[PDB]
């Protein structure tokens, strides 16, 4: 009698992001403790992030915006991202304030902003900049994150997580995976009793490549990645739900960046979201064999999710029914 | 050359038919992927044809040649008119395509780490030795978990019970010629 749920998708798709909203909607939400959790990983983000602008700065050939940065940049690039804390994607608050003069100093070199503008080039998330901006609030020492920086904190999924929680009565297990190459592996270990499977796409990587390679264009794994899922017969009796993602950035995207440059097989206005979003839906569609429901949101915008959601769930019970 | 912030993080992280026909892990792969995703008949064909090289063609023939077989594959308008050797032999080459695409599909999505059982064959494909026959046994050992595993989570290959068991009886056929059985 359980509704149980796959949320299926390439890497960093917004899939643990939807899951924060399911507790946060359906579920106890994040007290202070909870919340005060993250702090770590959100050092460690911005950390992490600044060392990459720092560092695509250098190889891309990009001017400092002024040379006496280069001290700090180097402060930056002396992080040893190996040690034990570090490598686990945490860092101490104490550490954090030594090195946030450096980082905001980093943030404000217009240099640093010309290698963030063309992180399509490189491997960064957008959720830095979000951090990097809010330095000031990181920065007090008694720093708790609030829910909108739970949301965006990044930490790297790997292995399988279960999610019960419940809506009037009705179970829901709701599984969470790695969406890299090397998670997806394991992916086959939670297919079966599958009531239905919400299939993540950041809508807005397509001018971005894989991390796994660096090559393979990032929607294009997300087309093939959903082709051999929405064709797999153990699936057959299972509502498949495709939730293209990221639409807020997305939004931003279409404007300075045209997709047509990347997909020669798009057509229309490139510059508008519309024509965009038509053209996403189209290729998830058409990688059917011989139902696609779907929905435009932004995992991190609680408000959207939640009336999204209302709507998934209506849906993956009145199809569960034949 | 540039950092990547989450490249730590990962550190640590088929090309024809007739090589993967006598590899049973492997194979069970394969016949797996190609069961839930595209049409078995064509390369459940060509394993069985490679098995029948007399009494094994009249089963050969209600099961792939036959226009009413649960599993019936495309054959040549030439071969459907009629040398026993010669139509099996045929019959096989008329199936090259489309089990070129399903092979192709299987080593894309390999590469997407989307096909099956991709850790036992890690750990198969890991272990070393010189010694071909204890080798060999290990890959048997494998393709009878993962045959096993086929049978049982199988209802999910096709509605038509009697398809999904034509596949079934047609898998073990062949890997019972390959030394595996569950
Ligand atoms: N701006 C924005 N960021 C998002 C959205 N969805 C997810 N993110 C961020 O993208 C990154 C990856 O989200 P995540 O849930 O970890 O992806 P997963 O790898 O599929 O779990 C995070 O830092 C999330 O905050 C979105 O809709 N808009
Ligand atoms: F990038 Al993942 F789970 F797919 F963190
Ligand atoms: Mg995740």
């Amino acid at each position: 009698r359980l509704v149980k749920i796959l949320l299926l998708g390439a890497g960093e798709s917004g899939k643990s992001t939807f899951l924060k909203q399911m507790r946060i909607i359906h579920g106890q939400d994040f007290d202070q403790r909870a919340r005060e959790e993250f702090r770590p990983t959100i050092y460690s983000n911005v950390i992490k992030g600044m060392r990459v602008l720092v560092d695509a700065r250098e190889k891309l050939h990009i001017p400092w915006g002024d040379n006496k940065n280069q001290l700090h940049g180097d402060k930056l690039m002396a992080f040893d991202t190996r040690a034990p804390m570090a490598a686990q994607g945490m860092v101490e608050t104490r550490v954090f304030l030594q090195y946030l003069p450096a980082i905001r100093a980093l943030w404000e070199d217009s240099g640093i902003q010309n290698a963030y503008d063309r992180r399509r080039e490189f491997q960064l998330g957008e959720s830095v900049k979000y951090f990097l901006d809010n330095l000031d609030k990181l920065g007090v020492p008694d720093y708790i994150p609030s829910q909108q920086d739970i949301l965006l904190a990044r930490r790297p999924t790997k292995g399988i997580h279960e999610y019960d929680f419940e809506i009037k009565n009705v179970p829901f297990k709701m599984v969470d995976v790695g969406g890299q190459r090397s998670e997806r592996k394991r992916w086959f270990e939670c297919f079966d009793s599958v009531t239905s499977i919400l299939f993540l796409v950041s809508s807005s990587e397509f001018d971005q490549v894989l991390m796994e390679d660096r090559q393979t264009n990032r929607l294009t794994e997300s087309l093939n990645i959903f082709e051999t899922i929405v064709n797999n017969r153990v699936f057959s009796n299972v509502s498949i739900i495709l939730f293209l993602n990221k639409t807020d950035l997305l939004e931003e995207k279409v404007q300075v960046v045209s997709i047509k440059d990347y997909f020669l097989e798009f057509e229309g206005d490139p510059h508008c979201l519309r024509d965009v979003q038509k053209f996403l839906v189209e290729c998830f569609r058409g990688k059917r064999r011989d139902p696609l429901y779907h929905h435009f949101t932004t995992a991190i915008n609680t408000e959207n999710i939640r009336l999204v959601f209302r709507d998934v769930k209506d849906t993956i019970l009145h199809d569960n029914l034949k | 050359s540039i950092i990547g912030a989450e490249d730590e993080d990962f550190e640590n992280e088929f090309q024809s038919l007739e090589q993967v026909k006598r590899r049973p892990a492997h194979l069970m792969a394969l016949l797996q992927h190609v069961a839930l995703q595209f049409e078995p008949g064509p390369l459940l064909c060509c394993l069985h044809a490679d098995m029948l090289g007399k009494k094994a063609f009249l089963d050969f023939y209600h099961s792939f040649l036959e226009k009413t077989a649960v599993l019936r594959v495309p054959v040549p308008p030439n071969v459907a008119f009629e040398v026993q050797r010669r139509f099996v032999q045929e019959v096989v080459q008329s199936q090259q395509v489309a089990v070129g695409r399903q092979l192709e599909d299987f080593r894309s999505k390999r590469l997407m780490g989307m096909t099956p059982w991709e850790q036992e064959l890690a750990q198969l494909e890991a272990w070393v030795g010189r010694d071909r026959a204890s080798y060999e046994a290990r890959e048997r050992h494998v393709a009878e978990r993962l045959l096993m595993h086929l049978e049982e989570m199988q209802h999910t290959i096709s509605t038509d019970e009697e398809k999904s068991a034509a596949v079934v009886n047609a898998i073990g056929l062949y890997m019972r010629h390959l030394g595996v059985r569950t």
